[PDB]
Parts: C-alpha cells; structure tokens; sequence
C-alpha cells in the first residue's frame, strides 16, 4: 500500500497473509469467505513468464494476522492447503484477464474476534455500489512506494472506483469486462494505490442496506505505484462469482 | 462461504457486532452520496 494507514486492530478480518515455505516469504494477500476457502489473484500462483508456479506443498496461510513478520502467539492461525483452483480461462499471457484462484484449507480455521469472513455480493448489491465515484477500502502487507519498503503492520486505503473510460485511456493494456480499476485523478488532490506485494488482497465496500462488508475486488495489477494519470486494476469478483460458485459446490465447502 | 458469502459474514466482531465504528468508514459511506 502507497498512502494509507496502519490498519486498526480487527478492522479486516478476513484478510489472509499467502505465505512461502522456503524462503519463508510474503507472497500475496488473500481473503477468507469461509472456514475452509479463500480468495486470491490467481498471477500470485501462476506467472509463467517469471517461472512460478506454486503447489499446495509450496505454501501456506496465515490468518487473523496484524504484524507483517512476527508470529502473533496466540492469534493468529497458519493453515495448510489442501487443493489450489485457478480459473480455467485466467490469461497469464496477455493482460491477467479473470486474475482469481481459489484456495481449499486443510482444515477449517474457527472464527475469533480477528478471524471472520467477508461477504461475496449478489446481483443487486453489486448493481448499487459498483459505482463511479463510490469509495471501497485496499489492505495488504506490500510495497510501501513504487521502489526505493515493507510497512511493519496492515496497511488500509479507501479510494474511488473510476469510469471505464478512464480507466481504458490511462494505459495500453487490453482491459476486460473482468476488471475494473480505481483511483483519485490527478487534480483530486489525495493519493493512494495497492503495490507489488498488495496482489490477492481485496478490495471490500460496506452495504448501506445491511450495513455488511462485501468484497467487490481483488488487487491484480498496475503500473508502478501511485503515479498520478494511472489507477490500480482489481479482478470484478461479481462478474466471477458462478464459476466461484461452482468449484465449492463441486469439491464442497 | 460464497454469495454474501457465510451467514454472519461481513460483520466484524470488533466493530459492528459491538455497535461500534472504524475511523474511516464515514469516509465510504459519505461517498455512497452519504450512508444509510
Ligand atoms: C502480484 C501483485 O502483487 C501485483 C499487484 C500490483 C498492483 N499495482 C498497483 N499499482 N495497484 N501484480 C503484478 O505485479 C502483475 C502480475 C504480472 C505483471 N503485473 C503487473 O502489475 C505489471 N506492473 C503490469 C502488467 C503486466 C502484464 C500484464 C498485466 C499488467
Ligand atoms: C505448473 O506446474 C504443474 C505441476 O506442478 C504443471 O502441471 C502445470 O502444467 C504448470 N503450469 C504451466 C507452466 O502452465
């Protein structure tokens, strides 16, 4: 995260540190939307031109985290995987079009004060709040700036969603109707963007029906960080969700 | 667990189980040409 805040204790429940084995190393965020799966940027898995490609073996996940590296006794729960999911049509080659995966544990983790899942919208929450204009809140434990580092605790920032249209003309990336990007605009006078590290991580709003939080994104990809004319893209979770539905109905929550 | 994912989903136990507010939430409501 570039311009943003340490995170208050508890405030993001749901965010997941997706974590190396060896080197034991941050690799992403990620999101639980159960007690037995999360979320995440499928890039952070499966990056052929960077020669990744992880195996359940390769990592594991922590939860309930505040601190980037200590181990939080007592608090947070590390978890084994027991079966990754990458979207049959994710587009490594081109420009991470459909840029999810999802991740079964090995075993379900028990919910706490610090621990607790996020909301995936439906159809009509997703047609009220994703909107030019209306903020959503980014966490992560990444990139402090574009290159210089590593924040010592969760980082958060609220930024706009951006118009299409100029989310399209900030770049010469090919952008999908899986995508949507955000940002404050140049004149706007206020920063902020996720980084190198921040992938995996969501992009969450809160309802003004319900009052819940709902994840609406997930950070996938950029240019540099907080650069003013560019935005941060993020996968469009609703426009995912039958396939999300799907591999848990087929290999069961 | 997916759509509106669990049951007790998205509310935090810390924050609105208690009735109480993270510093800036405000911030995201007020952009919803202002919350609930
Ligand atoms: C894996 C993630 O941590 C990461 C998130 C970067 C977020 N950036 C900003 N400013 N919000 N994504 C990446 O690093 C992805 C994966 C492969 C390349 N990539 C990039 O973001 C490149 N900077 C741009 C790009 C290259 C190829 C295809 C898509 C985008
Ligand atoms: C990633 O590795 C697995 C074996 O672990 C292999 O089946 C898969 O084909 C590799 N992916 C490529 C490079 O797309």
């Amino acid at each position: 995260i570039v311009e943003g805040s340490d995170a208050e204790i508890g405030m993001s429940p749901w965010q997941v540190m997706l974590f190396r084995k060896s080197p034991q190393e941050l690799l992403c965020g990620a999101s639980l939307i159960s007690d037995r799966w999360v979320l995440t940027a499928a890039h952070c898995l499966l990056y052929p031109p960077w020669d990744k490609n992880f195996t359940e073996n390769d990592l594991l996940v922590r939860i309930g985290k505040h601190s980037r590296t200590r181990y939080e006794r007592n608090i947070e729960k590390i978890s084994m995987l027991e079966k990754i999911y990458i979207h049959p049509r994710y587009n490594w080659r081109e420009n991470l079009d459909r840029d999810i995966a999802l991740m079964k544990l090995k075993k379900p983790v028990a919910f706490s004060d610090y621990i607790h899942p996020v909301c995936l919208p439906d159809r009509e929450t997703a047609a009220s709040l994703l909107q030019a204009g209306y903020k959503g809140r980014v966490t992560g434990w990444g990139n402090l700036k574009e290159t210089w580092g590593q924040p010592s605790v969760l980082q958060v920032v609220n930024l706009p969603i951006v118009e299409r249209p100029v989310c399209k003309d900030s770049t010469r990336i090919r952008i999908t109707d899986n995508m949507f990007c955000a940002g404050y605009k140049p004149d706007e006078g206020k920063r902020g963007d996720a980084c190198e590290g921040d992938s995996g991580g969501p992009f969450v709003m809160k309802s003004p029906f319900n009052n819940r939080w709902y994840q609406m994104g997930i950070v996938s990809w950029g240019e540099g960080c907080d650069r003013d004319g560019k935005y941060g893209f993020y996968t469009h979770v609703f426009r995912l969700k039958k396939w999300i539905q799907k591999v848990i109905d087929q290999f069961g929550e | 667990t997916f759509g509106s994912g669990e049951a007790d989903c998205g509310l935090r136990p810390l924050f609105e189980k208690k009735s109480l507010e993270d510093k800036t939430e405000r911030e995201l409501l007020e952009s919803y040409i202002d919350g609930r």
